[PDB]
């Protein structure tokens, strides 16, 4: 839509600071630097490799548009979370209990607080029966 | 506590040796079974297993209707067959389809038995059918219909050139011989439609011979298309059989199950963040660090977190292959390079 | 203003769902159309599928003349199909040659017989020739035609070894079989042309059995031809399918599209920058920077770019391999080297 | 000193020149025994042969007696063979026992024969399967079975559908063709036994022709039939050529077999020591260097030097892949990264 | 100055276009004379042919005779092939005796005609013979052969199962069918010879059907014999198929041949080094520069420049590999350890 | 010709400026920095790799002669340059639009003066339609 | 069993000697250099790639577990311990002289001293003639 | 025999000069820089790599003795050299200029120097013609 575009215009412009109409790692470094997200050139790669769809290193504004026509709601999208949770499911049974998952959370990824942990044990729980209902976590991330 | 998962790996997915020799002697003696109904219309078995019929199908119909009773109650310990909806969504699968078909015309035949040929072979039809039960995992029509995916144009590429051959050369074949007259006055090519099976025979390598060329052009053209478009007629073998030996090859270079668990935990932290970036009054805000026009910048954040976590997740899927090391040495020299220009400028800085 | 390419789009290239079902509608009713008239000759529909032959055969004739208008019409959209000149560039393709031919001749047939059974075959001709039509990208012919360029000499080989093999067998079976009468007197093998059909037959694994040796030395040496020969007969499909095998197994090595735009960017500009060599009094040449006698100079350099661009070119067809590892494992090293050199010049300059 | 290993090579395993041409003299003279008994039973050979066969027959027996004496006799060479039970362990083994079995036959029908048809045909079954000694290194049947055990999900996937696809098949053609009969009056499908036996024909494609169906709809059927079905007819043998050939592209791939040395030397050190763990009174502990606790300490230490010895054991026995060049440049990585901040440290401290 | 080498290069080796449509030219009227003489004998061309045959035999006989005079003439622009001994060197080739042989007989031949069938037929066979003269390169032969000497295990492995399993197969069948007579009364199996003949067919896929088991119990074991052998008999075709993918697969990463000259140039000067390492009295010992006891290690550095040279060249043959990345960055690695320690050493002697 | 010869002789004297009669990487880049090329090992690399056919590493006469044998007008040569023109046609269509043209020459290479752009847009354009003839381009590309 | 459980607690904990319920590379070795192993980050990292199989980069307790859930009795342990003997058997007839043996121990590994060579001579001797039974060498090993 | 054995012995006494039984690649070094072969890491490297046969990395004595069991008379060794012969052979006619020889043996490999360069064109001529006859060279090469 219009509205969603100029969305993009002004996130763009944030994100740039610099009115150059192209944004760099360098930039983005010092965004994060300035928020204090102690940046890394993987970081920058790992941003560079997949929406600098044009290829020439740099954000530009019809790239962004163009990594902003994304949706998160795909089929793919959800048949990939399915598989992820499929991924841990050591079992192999529908089976998935929280302790494991609570354990990856707070050892693994950016080590999640214990606000967060919570968050995780009461959003996916059925009565707090330790077997989370991962087919509806799954509708519900979808959904957003 | 587990009784559900025990028995739902006894039933659906036998392994080890126990469970797998008792679904091997179920699979053979249903074998045995219908080996001996394909001898029953012979004479040497006409009368006694005719006789026995009866009692072995309602047999094997209570064994098998008792065995989906409880495999459908067992299905509750799958997540996504919870419930009378994940009752209904295990039965709605074509193979669960095909078990009560087969179960329930089972019954009806021999409810109305008790109080012909056709009946008997619909048996057998459906005794074959609930035969492919045994695929669970589906590796045979899943596996087959991914290679055909895998290979559509190719396929359709192939069939399309054989169709062609096959249909010009019958057709060439018919002018050649239209007036074709074996030993002993017989018209073998009456038409055209005589010459395409003669030539299907032919691609086929069948060699009937109830429709053989008596003409020394005929006989050249029925050798070109014999070069031709037999060939197409042995493709599919060895296609498929080199797709299963470059997947066999390509089976010994993935990586271990530990090493997908960080980016499926990242995907899973970071989707969770991207959901969560609507919720504005959440406590994680404050984590990183007031905060007014920073939501945007936080969600777009979020958002390309995920686009990596989720470029981690395909490459976690993909075997080893050129990018890895090229991305490897990539970052490791851009590394370098920065540690050196670090080291460039502090030395310059001292030097004075 | 998208018109003309939104109906090129329709006509040459289906795709999506739309298009496709329409030309698959349309290639299974004509199909259809031929299968019937295949059937028409047996007397199941001798009477009714004739009279209705015209009938479909007009609908058919206007149905595909205006396809090949509207498709001409159309093809202005392409750049080399502009103007006058571009539309006839479009006609002389042979599969366009081809449906002018297929639509003048059913003109032709079906104006001369409304004021026989060769003109109905040369109407299955030119329906199943216009048939043809549906392939556009070249996926069969094309296809094929790369696929036996890739191996001429292994083809070539192949087939020389096959016709030697095969013409020394029939020799042995003749000089075996000259006086060959099988049961109740006949001479199978009257000639050593006999001699050759059963070679044909015997590698073809037809079987006809019409020319049959009856002597053990012949048995044995159709046992050695059929175990040396049979297999070069075999040999294409075989081929061809690992050659199809390997091609998809390359499929998943390309780079993306966008990492040879740069290269195709930086190629066209040296092109043009090494065609304007030759514009003296243009403007660019002091873009760089009095120049008397560097114009050559500059050209060298224009055409050594040129040259880097057409090996950055050749780079990017061509998928990953060890090259591209090496190369840039190369360019680190030196440049690492350089910079440690460099800065062990500065360090002794400064240490004094 | 070498003798049983010299007549252990020159019995079990030829090589070079001068055995390898002993044994296929002695493979040849076998073969020539075996097809000269062959034509024995045939008018041409009936008295000489059979009055001959005695005499080949026990110098035979008395040769292969000897060679087994001679070789059981030389397995003593063998560690595993040494004493009275290693050789009872050579005799268990499955080709030890064929050869006794086939000798002791021998002998029996000899003896029984001195003072018919199937003791003849007998005398040619332990021919051929002591003929079967030949293989020493396994390379037929151990290969084989490698081969199968590599790709059983595959076979059995490919299996399965052909079995399924060919029943399917037969009761189609079997309910096409209830009344086939052929021409001059005969039942061809006397019933679904006639429609397996011409369906097996049609997959092997002998095309015997006993059994043809006489219907189009059946001609159809038969022709989707062997287009679906052939394919898995012809499955096996590509399959296992592209086996072989893959294999014999990864053949160029080995190591050195130094290389494995260092590996396999290491992990016979490790597990001694892990092995002497167990022995508290040694005098190997104090190498290292008050020692009371540490005892537990030292039998970790030497468990997972014995697993970083196994994991070098699993590396060596596999060829060249991505792994070895991925952690060959991350260890050089790490070591740079900490060499480069050692001098980073060095020097701010030095700068002051 | 170059006219031996311009027609050496006409004659024996044909490329370009001019040469390479004259050599087609040849070929096909070769082929022309040879299928008019296949036809001479059917009653069509009895006559004008063999009146005919005459003329174009001493015509051809001429042309080859020439051919092989300017031919061997012009054998001595290859140095091997200098002189009286270098042109029975080159007469001795087998394609040479091949060639002097058919002209000596088609001249022998044709002066007895001029003052019967076999005569013709030794005729075509010499026309068949010299044919292969076009072989140069040995693409055929030579080709052939490299594959078998690849694969030589492989195929002895192969063939080895494939006749014992159908020598099993036979005497199964046979022990089955002793008494087999089929339709109306005739032994099809009159002994195990019949049997090994229905065994080959069946293997071939032939089917004649001339000797069909009349037993299930045959019927079983002539399935169970098609399912497990034929896959032998197709063997080959597929396994060399895959050889001639894998090696143009590999036909893409070949080095240019200007990478190898250096290689050869070191080695060429190393063997020369090594070579007049014999001879005292040379003056190139103080090149490198009083030396007494220093030539034999004089001779012991060239012997491993030689030997360092030899691993060179065998590296230039081989396509790319791990091997290469490995050495590359291993040297890598071992210079910027190197150069950092001598920083290192040089930092701490500076610093005091 | 020997016209060509000569020239081609006098290129290569001016080009080493040395009298060794092989002109190195070194000389190459002295001569670039001398024009203000700011020069880089991976050009040196680039042109190593190609021209120097010999494989010594320099550049000699005979090399210079091989490589000055070329030919720009050969039939690989348009295939190529039609390829590379439908490299980046997106649409496929045979429909190419002059604004992407100048996004690309202005963001991408060597960065095109708007000199060079206003070249561009004059010469391809069939009466500014914004629709280049680029099939004629390529001729006039191929003709030179 | 239970008590193996706790002994490979006590172990866990006097190999940890921080409390963390983590051990790192800087802790093993540290205490390899206490007792003067002289470590190296090679030995870190043949360590890290194959006992840390949660894959987190250090030793955690259920880890510690899961590694000495390990058994040396295997039939692929004997198997791979046979064909290691078959590795350096050069003459592959099934003679093994002790002169070869004690060369390898002496020139490779660790350098095995005096002691240990005559301990490899004298339990891997049939009355000391030179020919070692290594099948029941093998046996002894697995029975430990 | 015994006599090449023995001088086999004195050879790896003197190319050893230490005494330790095991010649390293400084040693190796040492002595070419005594001599005046300013060595090379790369020379290091391509020596370790084929003759240690056995793996060590040094030079011991046995091994000496296996690399000295060579032979440069195999038929291999010519098959080899011919087919070297028939690498530089551009025309692929069995003709060989010896202008093309001088050039390759002066601008690469050692840089011959023109006494040897005088000594290749002394030695492989059939009177002085250009076209050497390579294969009696081949034969004098192997025959020794
Ligand atoms: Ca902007
Ligand atoms: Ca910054
Ligand atoms: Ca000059
Ligand atoms: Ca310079
Ligand atoms: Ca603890
Ligand atoms: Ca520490
Ligand atoms: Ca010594
Ligand atoms: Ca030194």
């Amino acid at each position: 839509t219009e509205e969603q575009i100029a969305e993009f215009k002004e996130a763009f412009s944030l994100f740039d600071k610099d009115g150059d109409g192209t944004i760099t790692t360098k930039e983005l470094g010092t965004v994060m630097r300035s928020l204090g997200q102690n940046p890394t050139e993987a970081e920058l790669q790992d941003m560079i490799n997949e929406v600098d769809a044009d290829g020439n290193g740099t954000i530009d504004f019809p790239e962004f548009l163009t990594m902003m026509a994304r949706k998160m709601k795909d089929t793919d999208s959800e048949e990939e979370i399915r598989e992820a949770f499929r991924v841990f499911d050591k079992d192999g049974n529908g089976y998935i209990s929280a302790a494991e998952l609570r354990h990856v959370m707070t050892n693994l990824g950016e080590k999640l607080t214990d606000e967060e942990v919570d968050e995780m044990i009461r959003e996916a729980d059925i009565d707090g029966d330790g077997q989370v209902n991962y087919e509806e976590f799954v509708q519900m991330m979808t959904a957003k | 506590t587990h009784v559900q998962g025990r028995v739902y790996n006894f039933l659906e997915r036998p392994t080890g040796w126990k469970c797998f020799v008792y679904h091997f002697a179920v699979f053979l003696i249903v074998l045995v079974c219908l080996i001996f109904s394909v001898l029953s219309t012979i004479e040497q078995y006409a009368a006694l297993a005719t006789g026995t019929l009866f009692w072995m199908e309602i047999v094997l119909v209570v064994f098998f209707g008792t065995e989906y009773v409880v495999r459908l109650w067992s299905a509750g310990c799958r997540s996504k067959y919870v419930g009378l909806w994940g009752r209904l969504r295990f039965a709605r699968k074509p193979i669960s389809i095909i078990d009560l078909i087969v179960v329930v015309a089972s019954m009806v035949v021999l409810c109305v038995g008790s109080k012909a040929t056709s009946a008997i072979r619909g048996i057998r039809f459906l005794q074959i059918l609930r035969m492919l039960h045994v695929d669970r995992q589906g590796g045979t029509w899943r596996l087959l219909g991914s290679v055909v995916f895998i290979h559509r144009q190719e396929l359709i590429t192939t069939l399309y050139i054989g169709f062609l051959g096959l249909i010009f050369s019958s057709y060439f074949v018919y002018l050649a011989e239209k007036d074709a007259v074996n030993e002993s006055g017989r018209v073998e090519f009456g038409s055209y439609a005589d010459a395409l099976w003669w030539g299907v025979v032919t691609v086929t390598t069948i060699g009937y011979g109830d429709k053989v060329p008596q003409t020394w052009v005929g006989k050249t053209i029925a050798s070109c298309f014999s070069v031709f478009a037999i060939s197409f007629f042995a493709l599919p073998a060895g296609i498929l059989g080199s797709g299963f030996a470059l997947k066999v090859q390509q089976k010994q270079r993935q990586k271990h199950f530990n090493r997908q668990i960080p980016a499926a935990a990242s995907l899973i932290q970071t989707a969770w963040r991207c959901y969560a970036a609507e919720n504005p009054d959440s406590s994680t805000w404050k984590i990183y660090i007031l905060r007014e026009h920073h939501r945007a910048t936080i969600k777009v954040i979020r958002r390309m977190q995920y686009f990596v976590a989720k470029k981690k997740f395909q490459q976690a899927r993909k075997p080893y292959d050129v990018r890895d090391v090229i991305e490897q040495y990539s970052q490791g020299h851009l590394n370098l390079m920065v540690r050196i220009k670090e080291l460039q400028r502090r030395l310059d800085q001292s030097i004075g």
